[PDB]
RNA sequence: AUUAGGGAUCGGACGGCGUUUAUUUUUGACCCGUUCGGCACCUUACGAUAAAUCAAAA
């Protein structure tokens, strides 16, 4: 499996696509 | 965390994808064992 | 068609990395990459740049440049959130950088705890 | 050992670079029969003869 | 082991090189660094220091005395003294901008200067008259620069051109020798201090070792564990060369490859130069000659220089066409080493 | 097999080329100084260092 | 011929300095000219140098 | 017009005076034309270089009449490069002084060479078909260039 | 963002060392070089991934 890969959203090519969900997720990891 | 010579071989070794987690495996900071064997098998060595 | 010309660009230059190519040609070129490509050659991804008007842009490059993506959704982000993000986004905390436009301009995690500044995330490089 | 192919050599220097016989001709091409468009030039030097 | 070891700027160090008494030298973008290695103890700070001139790109350095250049990428070459320079002295075509990758001091003649620039193009130099001297105008750019340690007019230069040339510093007419060596663009170049070898270190997984007149490949080096070597130079000896990887790692290799070294018997040399001597004789056949060439070659590169040749053959089919079709018929085949340069320039 | 297929680029004819070889340097058929100076080598580097040259010598 | 001239454009007065610097060094290769064609047409050369022997002349 | 006139703006007043009256046989933007504007600094070292601001018709009145126009100029007027160029008081009018400072040849290509810092420098390119008469201007032009807006472009024809 | 080009394919348009129309200029047929555009092969994938689908599910 590709070590490149970030561990947050899906992308292509170099669009990696996030969605709210996961931002906020983000942001409930930061709080 | 200690890398024996022969993984560092492997991990250069393979591909370039995965060349980010050989620089990590390239750190100074970790000290490393030297082999005596011939020809870079990772398991066998460790093993040993 | 995507309208992010600026992934476009980068689509190229990633491009450019797995295929060896020591250049490339952004078609249709704009400020913002110009900007961006400034932060990378900052810190060393890129060897060198020039644009040039009928407008493209050639970028020598070294083989260093491992991969380059945008942030699509245009996320703001903070401080403890731009260490989170940090940690989320990059293999090790001493590798790659990403990408901030603040309201002091664009500039990387690193400029951005030398000045203390939040923004958003558009995109990095590692 | 190491002498020249005289054949192969004058191969390899063309790919570098780049009345009484013709009735003997005829009589041996008389029987192939392709119309052979250099027995066409051979007929018409024969008539000119 | 390691004798010794410190960070020296932020960026990546472009140069690096040691002074003719003890110290090292080190240039990166953030600028030019002095320190001292072999101190009884340590230090990490270094002892000098410049900031001024740009990026610099390079570092050149005297043979015997204690001169140094630094290339920026100003259009822009400044030379110091040690002991006795602040600024140097800044030497440039003199209406010029654009960058100068490497420079090399000459040590043949000595005080003497090349550097490339990237018009795809050379400039030669001078210190004692301190100005440019020359400047030639190629197809494709330049990349490191270097002059022959015995054949003072001969320098050579490594190009993107894929090519290594051989060219002559009285004469720019033609290019002395053509070392259509590669598939990727040659990272370096540096000249055995025989001055009979040289080594060309690709972008790609490549070395190719040379003498000073083939025109093609003596040697391909590689392994897998190299991905792009970057910086390709000799020993002192001239029997072993270093090779500076893409992947982290310096490399001790050896120059004719076959060649185990030490102390012989007589017996042993005796049979080795007749070896040498037989091979030279029946170097052409057939059956010699092809288990001569055949070396092993790894699948991207090997496929890419298939696709060279098929291409360029099809350019050099296209090229014939138009000369036999067009008007360029009554004229004279201009031979490649006069082709080799489109202008020269004063 | 063994016939020569291209002429060596050096030679200029067949007879220049057929008849200037002729000759076996192998211990055999000539004398050992023979041998000695036929297979000497056309550089012959030493053990050390080798600096660029300082002064003219021809 | 003391007559001073009308002054030349700049980038034609330092093509002919940097041409006068080019014949210097002319000068100065053709000094070392005959010794490059003995070591090319020589019959046998040596490495390392004796006139770079660090211990020449004791 | 603008101008109260100096020591040598009369005599350019005076110089396109005498170019109407006892010449030629050439005279369509002469006449209708006044002291407008004009600056002298140096270029280089003792060299000096003279521009001559003009009004924005009078641009096109001499790009119908500058052949012949500036060789008088510079032979009869102090033996320097003569330049004409408009009179203005941002990025769109620094084009427009470089497209009239190079009149008789048209650019082609503006390369902005980065380097690796934050620098930049601006290179412009000119057309092949006129070579050989702008190599001894171009570092005129380019110091004109640099003394009227501060940016260092250089000129070239690519090779 | 291209694959990677080459072999041909014709639609133009451009050129020419030339043969035949041509009694000599047009112009047309053959040949070549340039150029866009496309039906499609093959190889290499630049990767894929759900495989049998691939120069596209890259
Ligand atoms: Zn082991």
């Amino acid at each position: 499996r590709p070590v490149d890969l970030p561990a947050v959203g899906r992308m292509r090519g170099a669009e990696l696509r996030i969605s709210a969900k996961e931002a906020a997720a983000i942001a409930r990891e930061v709080r | 965390i200690i890398i024996t010579s022969c993984v560092m071989a492997e991990l250069e070794k393979l591909g370039p994808r995965y060349r980010v987690a050989l620089m990590i495996a390239r750190d100074e900071r970790w000290q490393r064992l030297t082999c005596d064997h011939k020809g870079t098998y990772a398991d066998d060595c460790i093993v040993d | 068609v995507r309208t992010s010309v600026l992934h476009d660009a980068l689509n190229s230059i990633n491009n450019a990395e797995k295929m060896g190519k020591r250049q490339v040609m952004i078609r249709p070129s704009s400020k913002v990459i110009v900007k961006f490509l400034q932060v990378m050659q900052r810190h060393g991804y890129i060897g060198e740049f020039e644009e040039v008007d009928n407008g493209k842009i050639v970028v020598q490059l070294n083989g260093r440049l491992n991969k380059c993506g945008v942030i699509s959704p245009r996320y703001n982000v903070r401080l403890a959130e731009l260490e989170k993000w940090v940690t989320k986004l990059l293999p090790a905390r001493q590798f790659g950088y990403v990408i901030l436009t603040t309201s002091a301009g664009i500039m990387d995690h690193e400029e951005a705890r030398r000045k203390h500044v939040a923004g958003k995330i558009i995109g990095f490089f590692y | 050992i190491g002498n020249l192919d005289l054949r192969s050599e004058k191969q390899r220097q063309a790919e570098r670079d780049l009345n009484t016989a013709l009735k003997k001709y005829l009589r041996k091409q008389r029987k192939k029969n392709i119309i052979d468009e250099k027995r066409l030039k051979a007929e018409e030097l024969y008539r000119q003869m | 082991e390691e004798t010794w070891r410190v960070a020296a700027h932020n960026n990546i160090v472009k140069g690096l090189t040691f002074t003719n008494d003890k110290k090292l030298l080190s240039c990166a973008t953030d600028g030019i660094k002095l320190w001292d290695p072999y101190a009884s103890p340590s230090n990490t700070t270094p002892i000098a220091t410049w900031q001024e001139g740009g990026p610099y790109t390079s570092l050149s350095f005297h043979r015997s005395a204690n001169t140094f250049a630094a290339s920026s990428g100003q259009g822009c070459i400044r030379i110091w003294d040690l002991e006795h320079s602040t600024a140097g002295q800044a030497i440039q075509w003199p209406s010029f901008v654009d960058t100068i990758t490497d420079v090399c001091f000459n040590q043949v003649e000595t005080s003497v200067i090349g550097s490339v620039a990237t018009d795809r193009s050379i400039i030669l130099f001078d210190l004692r008259t301190n100005m440019p001297v020359i400047k030639t105008v190629l197809h494709f750019a330049c990349n490191r620069i270097v002059f022959n340690p015995m054949e003072a007019m001969n320098l050579a230069v490594a190009s993107e051109d894929h090519n290594i040339y051989i060219f002559d510093a009285r004469n720019f007419d033609k290019a002395l020798n053509i070392q259509k060596g590669h598939v990727a663009a040659v990272m370096d170049v540096e000249f055995s201090p025989t001055g009979e070898e040289l080594v060309s270190g690709s972008y790609d997984r490549t070395i190719r070792l040379w003498r000073r007149d083939a025109g093609h490949s003596r040697d391909v080096y590689h392994t897998k564990r190299m991905q792009r070597v970057f910086r390709t130079m000799w020993t002192m000896d001239s029997k072993y060369i270093l090779t500076g990887s893409d992947d982290g790692n310096v490399r001790l290799w050896r120059a004719n490859a076959s060649e185990r070294s030490g102390v012989k018997a007589t017996r042993q040399r005796q049979a080795l130069e007749y070896n040498n001597a037989l091979l030279d004789r029946y170097g052409h056949l057939p059956e010699i000659r092809r288990i001569r060439r055949h070396r092993h070659l790894p699948k991207v590169v090997k496929k890419a220089t298939e696709i060279k040749r098929e291409e360029l053959a099809a350019i050099k089919r296209r090229e014939e066409n138009e000369r036999k079709h067009s008007n360029k018929k009554y004229e004279k085949r201009k031979s490649e080493r006069e082709k080799a340069v489109l202008v020269k320039q004063q | 097999k063994y016939l020569a297929t291209g002429l060596p680029h050096p030679f200029e004819s067949q007879q220049q080329y057929e008849r200037s070889l002729r000759l076996p340097v192998g211990p055999e058929w000539m004398t050992k100084e023979t041998f000695q100076d036929a297979t000497k080598p056309r550089v012959i580097i030493k053990q050390g260092i080798i600096a660029p040259m300082s002064k003219p010598m021809y | 011929s003391k007559k001073l001239e009308v002054p030349l454009a700049k980038r034609q007065q330092d093509r002919l300095m940097r041409e006068a610097a080019y014949k210097k060094t002319n000068e100065t290769l053709d000094r070392w000219i005959e010794t490059v064609k003995h070591n090319r047409r020589a019959e046998h050369l040596v490495f390392p140098l004796a006139q770079n022997a660090h211990d020449r002349g004791l | 017009s603008r101008q109260n006139p100096s020591d040598l703006e009369r005599a350019i007043a005076g110089a396109l005076y005498d170019l109407e009256t006892n010449t030629a046989d050439l005279k369509a933007a002469l006449r209708p034309l006044q002291f407008v504007s004009a600056r002298e600094i140096e270029v280089g070292h003792g060299k000096k270089a003279i521009v001559i601001f003009v009004p924005v018709p009078a641009l096109q009145g001499f790009h119908r009449v500058q052949q012949r126009l500036t060789r008088e100029l510079e032979k009869k007027f102090s033996d320097r490069h003569v330049l004409i160029l408009a009179a203005r008081r941002l990025t769109a009018v620094h084009d427009a002084i470089l497209t009239d400072l190079v009149y008789p040849v048209e650019i082609v290509g503006k390369r902005l060479r980065t380097k690796e810092d934050g620098s930049k420098v601006l290179k412009v390119i000119l057309d092949e078909k006129e070579r050989g008469g702008v190599d001894y201007r171009l570092d005129t032009y380019s110091e004109v260039y640099r003394r009227l807006t501060g940016r260092n472009v250089t000129f070239e024809f690519p090779q």
